[PDB]
């Protein structure tokens, strides 16, 4: 769940669909180290997600 | 190589709509037509087709 430290408003929550606009706001919160998931079907399909 | 068309059992969640077929064309890449009609011949291979 990445919050913006400077004000602490909930910009984006855990386990959500990925969109262009929030990526910009996110890296501007000063957080330049994020954690994608590996769900490629076949060997590791989207089960738990 | 022998191609085997997998049934729903080993298919993922996305591969459910794709209905398999061997489509019959010409040397130029044009669709050859079924007898007396304008159908593009699409012989849809059912389950477990070696």
């Amino acid at each position: 769940d990445y919050i913006d430290e400077s004000t602490g408003e909930l910009i984006c929550a855990a386990n959500m669909e990925l969109s262009l606009d929030l990526l910009a706001k996110l890296s501007q919160s000063g957080h330049k180290r994020i954690e994608t998931l590996f769900t490629n079907d076949l060997d590791h399909g989207p089960y738990i997600s | 190589s022998s191609l085997v068309v997998l049934d729903s059992a080993e298919r993922t969640a996305g591969g459910k709509d794709l209905r398999p077929a061997l489509k019959i064309v010409d040397a130029q890449g044009n669709d050859v037509l079924i007898p007396g009609t304008d159908m593009p011949a699409q012989y849809f291979l059912p389950g477990k087709a070696i």
